[PDB]
RNA sequence: AGUGGGUAAGAGC
RNA sequence: ACUCUGGUUUCUCUUCAGAUCGCAUAAAUCUUUCGCCUUUUACUAAAGAUUUCCGUGGAGAGGAACAACUCUGAGUCUU
């Protein structure tokens, strides 16, 4: 046997009926859930070496939770198809050279942008149900770029095209001369 | 262009150098991988979750583990923030402040942890719609830049410095590129990825400190100038040692103060140059003491020809070394 | 080392701290094996005689008296512990850890001058004493 | 080839009991079995040597109470006392000892004896000052031969030939040689561009470290 | 130091020739990353574009 | 007893993850204690002898 | 840059 | 122009890693020089020795996928 995916709202659950102590369900469960603890810096860097592109506005990532909600390792090593990768982030490099023209008075996001005593915003009524706002894409042209306009700001551009990348694994990547000239010309900055 | 950015550029170059001289080839692994066996136990379980929801779970749960180890001796007097700030919640008493001492890998997690809600943080703000994508590209590059000075974190570890100073000259790599024609100096750059890769590369190799130091702090029973002082003692124990397993001990217990008082008196008269001999001593004991003596006089004379050989380099030595080395020459 | 009384058990350290009245009970807690522990070991044990008449030496080895390891923060390779009249006593070595000696001292007059001092301050009814010597400082140069 | 002319000048036959030691630190019983048990038992080694190792005693480390600081002297024959089947040595390896005790066989028509100096202790290396005391004019090698090879053998007398001696300690030492004539019987010491005539009465006298002896 | 001192500098020199860099034009055609191109193209001394307008018939 | 037998639990897990070289590098300490032994013998060792003899 | 090396001991309520 | 050829994906496990394991790059320990120097804990920067960590390739083994013919090639494959 083998065990599957849980609903997303499973690990919510547990995760919010672990809000302090001052719930007494929770007293002497605590061998195996400061057990995990110690695995802190592994679950620091799953999300940060995960984080979302500029071009991305919602990552669905695995995630290896624990039982009792201790912690949650983002189980995803970040592949990217790295002529691809690198055309993605020339197209960046022009979009934000542009804004950056254009927008005189731009807006410093300020740090911290939260209040040092207001708790983690819970992922129910914040952000769950709020439209995304638009990434930093850049407009293709519907006639150079016609082989990579499909799947250029994809999460794994081309992960599911058999033809061009063996599986799910996203590993040894096949690509045809036009694709990778309309990415050279792309990534020329 | 500038003299700072040229600076940035030999220093980048330096690094990159260290990098590849010092490579070295990887050594061969059984091939364990972690988050393999996790699901494997009947602990973890797997699912697949929004990128900012799992931030801010790991961000609630870093705050929850730096809170227990804040209350760990029931000392409710640390208050720790949900940014990450630790603040005495009064005027704590002398005693106290030195009883609420906490080791620079604790602050040094504290501060990466604050890093780490920092970033999930612009994520929500983005998310929220306060600030677009450039701006949000923009804050995680200033954070990416300024991390020495947004956090604080080398204040705990100095090295870390290297990646800051690293930062700040990838920054002064970018800006001079971004900022070249038409748009003038300001804050709109947004190239984060440089910065990013490099603190990520700081934690490949800091993770294990932190895992191995919480995984000894958290578990249920904590663990935790000898040079000169390493050879004699332990070889007289071992003499004594021997002697004591082929004496009939249970029938002569009480010669082993006297076997261990003609060792010291052999060491004194051979570091007096008198002649020594017991007369009643048996020889195979008179040969132990012989070879003891021996290896205990060239140990004494190894040691005093190489510790005044440091003391006359300048070397930093104590006071005490300097008599016993003075009246050993 | 071995030529210093050994303790066994947690009851026996109990028994040597409350047998004496008027002198200083000096223990080392530590590993025989330690060479720390082993430079502790030999400076008392040639000073085990000549502060025989105010004070008296006693060596505990923590793994097998783990007892204490949890109350007296028993977890430095070597630490030297002095009581009187079954009160444990301070010293403001300048370390700032004046409970205990957890640092390996070369010199015994060193060590003689601590446990007269100890004695003094103790005798006089006081809990923390003063050391002699300053060691915030190596004093290496 | 089998014999060279180094080989016929200075390589001999000499047999080695090897004997393996158990650990001491056993019972008696254990040890007794172990012996039993073939492992432990003498084995018997034939070999060539170009030379023989002399191996000093142990210096006395102490001043002699009658007449202070004697340098020590030790007989020819003591250091002779090897290579027989009386004599053993324990060896004492760093893994495990072994008790080997030698025995010639077939001396070589020219012998070399090298005096071991220079031996390097547990932390640095010492030089052996003790002097070897021997008759230059002859020394007899019959009696450390097995009676199974003293019947081929009929010329056992060695006279003394050439001799070396090292003046100064080992990290800056001096190499001197006496060498003796055959023509006129004299010895003669040289060093470097010094030459001169050594009466054979304190050639004895020196710090020898390798002898090269004629069996005539 | 959070920033760098001007006398960690290497690039410090006697010699005219190198301090005054022959920068390439790379046949008039390629452009250094980051840079943008129009900068460059306003900024390159057109000694190619020169060559090839005397060559363009 | 579900507070005990998770850590044997974490114990196993953490066992298994430094197994990734341990056998290899404790071959490699072995030949390299063998080696510094080669020529600087165990004190006792130094002592075997003598101590037979006694 | 940085943590410390800055615990007065005592009497019972 | 033919009969048999039998998939690829993915999840694991177990060993071996020679090769830029990695067209990337960390940290710690130890040992030498160092720079600060005043005690640990951070350190300065070069060399040397291991180690852990984020990864990787191959092989073998065990699953699922899931279908399935075929692909392909051994050849007589034919005008
Ligand atoms: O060299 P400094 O004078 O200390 O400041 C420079 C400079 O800022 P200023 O020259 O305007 O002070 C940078 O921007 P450029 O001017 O080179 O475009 C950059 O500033 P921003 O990141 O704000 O654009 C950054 O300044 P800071 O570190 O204060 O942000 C940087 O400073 P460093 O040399 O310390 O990196």
């Amino acid at each position: 046997a083998q065990k599957e995916d849980m609903p997303p709202e499973h690990v919510r659950k547990i995760i919010r009926d672990h809000g302090d102590m001052t719930n007494r369900k929770f007293r002497h469960d605590k061998r195996v859930y400061l057990g995990a603890l110690k695995y802190m810096p592994h679950a620091v860097l799953k999300l940060l070496e995960n984080m979302p592109m500029p071009w991305e506005q919602i990552r669905d990532v695995p995630v290896l939770y624990h039982i009792t909600g201790a912690i949650s390792f983002v189980n995803e090593i970040p592949w990217v198809i790295e002529p691809v990768y690198i055309s993605q982030w020339g197209s960046m490099w022009i979009m934000m050279r542009r804004e950056k023209r254009d927008r005189r008075h731009f807006k410093r996001m300020r740090f911290p942008p939260f209040d040092d005593e207001e708790p983690p915003l819970d992922y129910a009524d914040n952000i769950l149900d709020v439209e995304p706002l638009e990434a930093i894409q850049l407009e293709l042209d519907p006639e150079e770029d016609a082989p990579v306009l499909d799947w250029f700001y994809d999460h794994q551009p081309l992960r599911d095209s058999r033809k061009y990348v063996n599986g799910s694994t996203y590993q040894r990547w096949q690509f045809t001369l036009p694709m990778m000239s309309t990415l050279y010309r792309l990534a020329n900055q | 262009q500038p003299v700072k950015v040229r600076v940035s550029y030999q220093k980048l170059l330096k690094y990159y150098v260290l990098n590849a001289l010092k490579h070295r080839p990887p050594k061969a692994q059984k091939k364990r991988y972690l988050f393999r066996s996790f699901k494997a136990t009947k602990f973890f379980q797997s699912t697949k979750l929004d990128w900012v929801e799992v931030g801010l779970q790991v961000c609630r749960q870093g705050y929850n583990m730096l809170n227990l180890l804040i209350h760990r001796k029931n000392l409710n007097y640390l208050h720790l923030d949900y940014n990450f700030n630790l603040k005495p919640v009064k005027t704590l008493t002398t005693k106290e402040r030195k009883k609420s001492r906490f080791g620079n890998a604790f602050h040094l997690c504290r501060e990466v942890l604050r890093l780490t809600k920092l970033v999930v943080d612009s994520h929500v703000q983005y998310r929220l719609g306060n600030v677009d994508a450039f701006q949000l590209a923009d804050g995680l590059q200033y954070i990416f830049a300024h991390v020495g000075q947004l956090t604080g974190m080398y204040r705990y570890k100095y090295k870390l410095m290297r990646q800051i100073r690293m930062c700040k000259d990838l920054k002064h790599l970018i800006y001079y590129r971004f900022n070249t024609g038409p748009v003038g100096k300001g804050p709109g750059c947004g190239f984060w990825a440089a910065g990013w890769r490099v603190w990520l590369f700081f934690m490949r190799g800091i993770t294990p400190l932190l895992e191995r130091w919480l995984g000894n702090l958290l578990a249920r029973q904590f663990e935790g100038q000898r040079v000169e002082s390493h050879f004699d003692l332990e070889l007289r124990a071992a003499v004594m040692h021997d002697i004591l397993d082929m004496m009939p001990e249970g029938i002569k217990q009480n010669k082993a103060r006297t076997i261990l008082q003609h060792l010291s008196e052999a060491w004194r008269c051979w570091k007096a140059n008198i002649p020594w001999k017991v007369p009643g001593l048996p020889t195979p004991i008179e040969n132990m003491i012989l070879r003891y003596v021996k290896a205990k006089a060239d140990w004494w004379t190894n040691t005093a020809h190489y510790n005044r050989e440091r003391i006359r380099r300048g070397a930093t030595v104590d006071k005490t070394v300097c008599k016993k080395n003075l009246g050993r020459l | 080392s071995y030529m210093l009384p050994h303790l066994h058990n947690g009851w026996q350290v109990d028994q040597a701290i409350l047998s004496e009245e008027d002198r200083v009970v000096v223990i080392r807690f530590g590993h025989d094996w330690d060479p720390t522990c082993m430079k502790m070991d030999e400076v008392l044990y040639s000073i085990a005689e000549k502060v025989k008449n105010f004070a008296v030496i006693y060596l505990v080895d923590i793994t097998e008296v783990p007892d204490f390891n949890k109350m007296y923060e028993l977890y430095d390779p070597c630490t030297v512990m002095f009581f009187f009249r079954n009160k444990h006593i301070m010293i403001d070595l300048g370390t700032g850890n004046n409970n205990k000696i957890n640092w390996a001292m070369e010199d015994k007059q060193e060590m003689v001058d601590i446990i007269e001092t100890v004695y003094r301050g103790a005798r006089k009814g006081r809990g923390l004493v003063v050391s002699p010597k300053d060691y915030s400082t190596k004093y290496r140069y | 080839k089998k014999k060279t002319i180094v080989t016929d000048v200075f390589q001999g036959s000499m047999r080695i009991f090897t004997k393996k030691l158990p650990h001491p630190d056993l019972p008696a019983e254990e040890k007794e079995q172990l012996l039993h048990n073939d492992e432990y038992q003498e084995t018997m080694v034939e070999s060539t040597f170009m030379y023989l190792t002399l191996d000093l005693p142990t210096a006395p480390l102490y001043k002699d109470e009658k007449e202070q600081l004697i340098i020590p002297q030790v007989p020819l024959f003591n250091i002779l006392a090897k290579f027989n089947g009386i004599t053993e040595k324990e060896y004492k390896t760093y893994k495990e000892n072994f008790l080997k005790r030698f025995q010639l066989t077939k001396l070589p028509p020219y012998l070399i004896f090298c005096i071991k100096r220079f031996t390097k202790n547990n932390f640095f290396v010492e030089k052996n000052p003790t002097i070897v005391n021997f008759p230059i004019t002859n020394v007899d090698l019959r009696e450390y031969l097995s009676e199974e090879v003293q019947a081929v053998h009929k010329n056992t007398t060695y006279d003394l030939i050439a001799n070396i001696v090292h003046d100064g300690k080992p990290s800056e030492g001096s190499y001197r040689i006496h060498v003796l004539h055959h023509g006129t019987g004299k010895w003669y010491e040289l060093q470097d561009l010094q030459v001169t005539d050594i009466l054979p009465q304190m050639i004895t006298l020196s710090e020898a470290y390798i002898q090269i002896w004629k069996r005539r | 130091v959070f920033e760098w001192d001007a006398s960690e500098d290497t690039s410090i020199d006697y010699n005219p020739l190198y301090k005054e860099r022959h920068q390439v034009q790379l046949l008039g055609r390629g452009f250094i990353a980051g840079i943008d191109l129009k900068q460059q193209k306003r900024e390159q001394s057109r000694f190619y574009g020169d060559l090839m307008e005397k060559r363009r018939t | 007893k579900d507070d005990e037998e998770a850590d044997a639990i974490y114990a196993a897990l953490d066992k298994r993850m430094d197994e990734r070289r341990k056998e290899r590098r404790e071959q490699r300490e072995k030949e390299e204690i063998e080696k510094y032994r080669m020529e600087r013998p165990k004190i006792q060792q130094q002592f075997s002898d003598l101590k037979r003899k006694l």
